[PDB]
């Protein structure tokens, strides 16, 4: 990602450096690069580990006792709403 | 879990468009607007810090009378069920104590006895029977396979108490239903106002005009029109009158404030010296802190209830230079009006000077 | 949710109240320390 | 473990929304990278003799009608020395751009040395000419090598002369080695030193077909640097089609220019052209 | 930290080569580290409780193999501490290389114009690429160690479980019991969660103690006071034998002042020895030892009770809007602001900038040059009404002497319409107009701020020669 970004920024039109802030290029080249280098890998690993553990757990629970999956529909419904609403608000709060 | 432990990145670089774009205004007005009363009634003032007077249970009853029809049935039903249940429990306890349950169970396990000469309240044997006996006593059904013998006076006390309380409940609920049935014409108010206001030229001076109409096939009696201007002023000696409401005449053939409301109308208001609209010009009347209120009063002959209808105008909505299209038109055999041309306005020759000068420079030409 | 709807802070957790308490507590330490010959005032025991 | 999922999902949303910025930026594709595949790469050994103005020179340094040509041409035989007269049309934006086909070589025909420059790769076209504008301010570190990346002969073998192209070091004993140039600093004399570096690069490069932009300090030192440049680079045949704040370079201009707000005509004769026509520019001071 | 920052000394002994970086760090990191320790405070004295209880209700559930299991699991902490330390060292090296790459990137991106024209982008990109290769060769170790951390933290518990259960059949005599095995697995999860957080807590806490040290190194610092609490026509006076700066060595010593209103006394002396110092000291931010301190109004005074504006030899522009810059605490008044903008001839400068008075200025924005910054400083100067105005080397590095003439006309036009005494200082004596006083010195005061007429023929001709010959 970084090599492609750096080899495609420099070979640029004059209008690109003209019409944009002389900080936005640098900001999205430093802060974003650091985030996607040393902060994104762990986030992806954590998400994958947690969701796989949860899925396997709910699978074995469902396999053991059938009545759980009859209760799955309500709980799952609940999950969706939570998994929706947080994600809408949290970002805004973080952006503050 | 501890998202940002690595706190080291700080003040490395941000240096960006946050406000230093220089081609976009940094400021965000956000455009909040405050009017004296909302466009659709609902005077929006702010009372606060008022010495409160507490509450009293008569207010709770007052709420009981004013309910939507889908809640009166619910409170009715709940009241009835709770009363029947409560007295059923009282009767069940009475039956338990006096030794009636045991007597009936023991002499009905073996049918040899057939004895009902010494019982407090005949043929009450379970809570089911008690909750069917209480039904037979409250609603005045009285099925009567369950008499009350005369002996145990506690039962008689319970009967007197329950009959009287049941009558109270019946009377109050009947009263609520009748009161809500009598005041049933009183749906709401449906007075339709034009939204946009013109300042045309007519009869040698300017104007101030809008349109108003009804929908109910009953016209409104002794209708009165009042027009006021809301602005902050001070005395020449300098005192802050926070939101001075000034009354201004609405023109009429004899200078009286009644109007007869059957086909929609123009409500003129000639600008003259005393009027606060003496000093407002064309390019001026987009920037001003003013609010013109209109107050319509009358009675509806059907329901016999006095009604007051409110609306509000600001200088921003008012569009100089227009007038109202003649909504009426002589049809094939009978007059008619299309309310679809309500907010429609057209433009015609409009002087751009101020009425302050429309007599100062005495040429009807501007 | 722009800054207009996040509100000004609650009455007791604003800047001034906290400033005042930390300063008072630190003095309550500095006055004790001044009589003490060879001990300086610090932050940790003052925060308690 | 059912709580980490939502939080980490929000974090992933924020981070991917961040990466969207780089993915969007990378889509920029312009300042066309190409060459017209000429044999011998449009000889750069050739582009050291003469130059001609482009007739109907229509630069594309805008989205609407450019100030280079509203059907505007120039009347130049080869070797037509020029000067500066105007505000924006006669300046270092369109004129300098089409000088060496570096900024918007689209229309007109600026055929450097007779050959169509517009059909040239950026490398050869930009490296067959040296241009310096105001203060360069584009280097970090030491000045020993920063002057050129592949100059083996004309700099090391002429060591005092390489710095002496405009102004010899004379403080190279105090600094370690040939140079240890400060981090974007020493700007006082560096105002002239940027031009000095351009002159050194364009004298080492053995091209000498360059137009050099204005100075800005207007101090005596800028005058001395301009005089030295004229003595060394502009004394040689190909000289500057310059623009400047002070009108002191019209000494040997042959056809002045009035590229401005109105007409794009730049027509001037052989002798009195510098004076009579420039009454506005000569009366500005 | 802020309220202690405001009342700090500007002497060169304390505020010096490392004064703004240390303060910035002490405000941006150490305060944050103390906060994030107080956030994780209780886990310090709760994790031990949980671990002890875990060992207890593991022994009473799985026999004497549970002690072995607890010893197995506990080893999660030392491994995590070691991994964290190595990770931190790797992170420091990576951060250094990242800063280097960022400096190079800003140098090759901001200077794009020359790079665009001379086409030197294809050759100087290899340097950034090589630095990126260095960055990857420094980050690989960080990624490897963090992967080792993730693997060990997820896996050590299962090995501990394996040992604790296996140990029983081969060694213990409990035969078979499915229910007992299930209980052990559940109690294990709780212990595992509590361990890793505790190792991380000890490391953040170690940073906290270190940070606190810095915090109580700052809040004890050199400050000017014990005089800042003390609240005819000439408003400046002294009977001093010394008002110096550092440790002894009386610097602005053996002087005296008299500055009546309406004057324009330009402190002009040997260029190189304390003009800035005397002027700054009268403002009251130097180590007053053996002087007579006086700045008391006439008919109104508390510490001169009025703000003497300034723009010292290093002009400073607030990192805010240009309008706020000019106002610097001034309610909007278009007359004064327009007159000051015209009097510095800032209209062409404002127009050629991005957006005039709407655009941000200074660092963290579209920048200016030295002459522009000088102009901004003098703009902040002229707009400060209701004051005994002043300045110090405002135009010394300014654009031109023509701008000096324009500013002279503006200074006469605006300030003199009021009665604001303006006391500049410069070695440029040519603009010696309106000398209602003149203070001179040679590493210490020379003569009084009298009229030019009395100075020029006070039987002191060397003064006239020195001032005019410039
Ligand atoms: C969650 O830890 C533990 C897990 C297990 C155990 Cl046995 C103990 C702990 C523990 O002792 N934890 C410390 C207390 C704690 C917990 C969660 C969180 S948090 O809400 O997840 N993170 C944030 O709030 N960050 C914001 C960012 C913006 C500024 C303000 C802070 C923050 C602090
Ligand atoms: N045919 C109608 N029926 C009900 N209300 C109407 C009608 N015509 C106008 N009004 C009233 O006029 C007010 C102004 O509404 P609005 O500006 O949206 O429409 P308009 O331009 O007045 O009329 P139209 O919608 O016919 O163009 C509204 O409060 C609306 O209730």
């Amino acid at each position: 990602l970084h090599h492609n970004l750096l080899n495609k920024i420099i070979l640029g039109p004059i209008r690109f450096f003209d019409t944009t802030p002389l900080g936005l290029i640098l900001n999205r080249f430093s802060a974003d690069t650091n985030i996607i280098d040393q902060h994104i890998p762990p986030t992806l690993e954590s998400l994958t580990r947690s969701t796989l553990l949860c899925l396997s757990a709910i699978g074995m629970i469902s396999y053991a006792t059938p009545v759980f999956l009859i209760a799955l529909a309500p709980l799952g419904v609940a999950f969706y709403f939570i998994q929706k609403y947080f994600r809408v608000a949290s970002k805004d709060l973080q952006e503050l | 879990m501890l998202a940002r432990k690595s706190i080291i990145p700080e003040e490395y670089v941000l240096a960006r468009i946050a406000a230093e774009n220089l081609r976009k205004p940094r400021i965000r007005d956000r455009l909040p607007k405050a009017r004296f009363i909302a466009k659709s009634g609902a005077c929006n003032l702010a009372h606060k810090n008022i010495r409160e007077q507490g509450r009293f249970l008569q207010d709770i009853f007052t709420t009981l009378v004013d309910l939507k029809w889908r809640h009166t049935l619910v409170i009715f039903t709940m009241s009835f069920l709770c009363s029947w249940l409560l007295f059923a429990i009282m009767w069940w306890l009475v039956a338990f104590a006096h030794g009636d349950i045991y007597a009936y169970m023991e002499k009905g396990i073996t049918e040899k006895s057939g004895l009902e000469s010494a019982v407090c309240v005949t043929n009450v044997r379970s809570f089911t029977s008690a909750f069917l006996f209480s039904i037979e006593v409250q609603v005045t059904i009285g099925f009567g396979g369950r008499m009350m013998t005369e002996e145990c006076p506690l039962a008689i006390t319970v009967l007197i108490l329950q009959n009287i309380v049941g009558l109270i409940i019946n009377a109050v609920m009947l009263g609520c239903i009748f009161m809500k049935t009598a005041q049933a014409h009183r749906r709401a108010e449906t007075l339709i106002f034009s939204r946009h206001a013109v300042i045309a030229v007519r009869n040698g001076k300017l104007c101030f005009m809008f349109r108003v109409g009804d929908l109910r096939k009953s016209m409104i009696i002794s209708a009165s029109v009042r027009i006021q201007v809301v602005k902050k002023t001070t005395t020449p000696e300098g005192e802050v009158v926070p939101i001075h409401q000034q009354d201004i005449p609405v023109d009429n053939p004899i200078e009286s404030n009644n109007i007869f409301l059957v086909a929609p109308l123009i409500i003129c208001h000639v600008i003259d010296k005393r009027s606060p609209l003496y000093d407002i010009s064309a390019t001026d009347l987009v920037n001003q802190d003013l609010e013109v209120i209109v107050i319509l009063e009358g009675v509806v002959e059907t329901t016999g209830i006095t009604t007051q209808a409110r609306t509000s105008y600001i200088a921003e909505e008012i569009q100089w230079g227009h007038r109202f299209v003649s909504i009426v038109t002589e049809e094939e055999g009978v007059y008619s009006v299309d309310y679809s041309k309500f907010g429609n306005t057209v433009r015609v020759a409009a002087p751009r000077c101020s009425a302050r000068e429309l007599d100062e420079k005495p040429s009807i030409l501007i | 949710i722009d800054l207009k709807a996040i509100g000004k802070l609650p009455i007791a957790m604003r800047a001034v109240t906290n400033y005042v308490c930390l300063k008072e507590a630190y003095e309550e330490q500095k006055k004790k320390a001044a009589d003490h010959p060879n001990r300086t005032p610090s932050i940790w025991l003052a925060m308690y | 473990y059912l709580n980490w999922v939502v939080r980490n999902l929000a974090d992933l949303e924020v981070q991917m929304g961040a990466v969207k910025k780089v993915n969007s930026f990378l889509t920029m594709e312009s300042e066309n990278y190409e060459g017209t595949m000429d044999p011998s790469q449009v000889p750069e050994h050739w582009p050291q003799e003469g130059e001609i103005k482009i007739h109907d020179l229509c630069v594309r340094y805008e989205n609407n009608l450019k100030p280079v040509l509203k059907h505007v041409k120039a009347y130049i035989k080869p070797g037509q020395k020029v000067g500066i007269c105007g505000r924006t049309g006669s300046g270092k934006s369109s004129l300098s751009l089409a000088f060496f086909r570096m900024v918007d070589i689209f229309d007109g025909k600026i055929v450097i040395d007779g050959i169509d420059i517009s059909k040239l790769p950026l490398h050869t076209l930009r490296s067959r000419l040296s241009i310096i504008l105001q203060d360069p301010i584009l280097f970090s570190g030491s000045i020993r090598f920063n002057l050129d990346p592949e100059c083996k002969c004309t700099d090391d073998r002429l060591w005092e002369a390489l710095e002496i192209a405009q102004l010899k070091n004379m403080v190279k004993s105090l600094p370690g080695g040939l140079d240890a140039t400060v981090t974007e600093g020493g700007e006082n004399f560096s105002v002239g030193q940027r031009q000095l570096f351009c002159l050194a690069r364009a004298f080492v490069r053995k091209s000498s077909i360059l137009i050099m932009d204005e100075a800005t300090a207007s101090i005596d030192m800028a005058t001395e640097n301009i005089l030295q440049k004229v003595v060394m680079t502009a004394f040689a045949d190909r000289t500057v089609v310059t623009i400047a704040h002070r009108v002191h370079t019209i000494l040997t201009a042959d056809l002045v220019i009035v590229m401005k707000r109105g007409n794009i005509l730049e027509y001037d004769t052989p002798e009195s052209l510098l004076a009579q026509e420039d009454g506005v520019f000569a009366s500005f001071v | 930290i802020y309220n202690k920052i405001l009342r700090l000394s500007t002497s060169n002994l304390s505020m010096g080569e490392m004064t703004l970086g240390q303060i910035n760090n002490l405000v941006a990191i150490e305060t944050n580290q103390l906060m994030w320790f107080l956030f994780l405070c209780p886990n310090l004295w709760a994790m031990p409780v949980q671990i002890i209880m875990g060992v207890i209700l593991l022994y009473n559930l799985l026999g004497s193999s549970a002690l072995v299991g607890a010893a197995v699991i506990v080893l999660l902490a030392p491994i995590q501490y070691f991994i964290a330390t190595k990770l931190a060292e790797a992170q420091k090296s990576t951060l250094d290389y990242s800063t280097e790459r960022l400096k190079k990137t800003n140098e090759i991106l901001k200077g794009i114009k020359l790079l665009k024209l001379y086409a030197w982008e294809h050759i100087f990109c290899k340097s950034v690429e090589e630095t990126r290769m260095k960055e990857l060769s420094s980050l690989k170790t960080f990624a490897l160690y963090t992967s080792l951390s993730i693997f060990m933290n997820a896996a050590i518990p299962i090995a501990a479980v394996l040992a604790t259960f296996v140990t029983h059949a081969y060694a213990s005599g409990n035969n078979l019991k499915p229910a007992e095995a299930f209980a052990s697995l559940s109690l294990f999860h709780i212990l595992v969660t509590p361990l890793f957080l505790l190792s991380t807590v000890v490391r953040f806490a170690v940073k906290a103690i270190i940070s606190v040290q810095k915090l109580n190194e700052f809040l004890l610092s050199d400050e000017i006071g014990e005089d800042s609490w003390r609240t005819e026509d000439v408003a400046i006076k002294v009977t001093n034998g010394y008002f110096s700066w550092g440790s002894g060595l009386a610097t602005l010593s053996n002087i005296d002042i008299r500055i009546p209103t309406g004057q324009l006394t330009m402190i002009v002396g040997q260029v190189g020895c304390g003009k800035s110092s005397l002027l700054l000291a009268i403002l009251g931010e130097m180590q007053t030892l053996e002087g007579k301190v006086y700045w008391n109004n006439v008919n109104e005074r508390s510490r001169s009770r009025y703000s003497v504006a300034y723009a010292a030899q290093k002009p400073w522009l607030l990192n805010a809007t240009v309008e706020e810059n000019i106002t610097f605490g001034s309610s909007f008044n278009r007359q004064r602001y327009k007159a000051v903008t015209d009097a510095c001839s800032l209209q062409p400068d404002i127009d050629l900038l991005p957006f005039g008075d709407q655009t941000e200025i200074g660092e963290r924005g579209i920048n200016l040059s030295g002459g522009q910054r000088q102009r901004i400083c003098v703009a902040r100067a002229l707009y400060q009404n209701t004051n005994i105005v002043f300045l110090d080397d405002p135009f010394s590095a300014l654009d031109i002497h023509l701008s000096d003439h324009l500013m002279q006309e503006g200074i006469l036009k605006f300030l003199q319409d009021d009665k604001r005494t303006v006391v500049l200082v410069t070695h440029k004596l040519q603009y010696l107009t309106h000398a209602d006083w003149i203070i001179a010195m040679k590493d210490g005061s020379v003569l009084r701020e009298g009229t030019l007429k009395d100075i020029q023929t006070k039987d002191v001709e060397l003064y006239e020669h020195w001032k005019t010959l410039m």
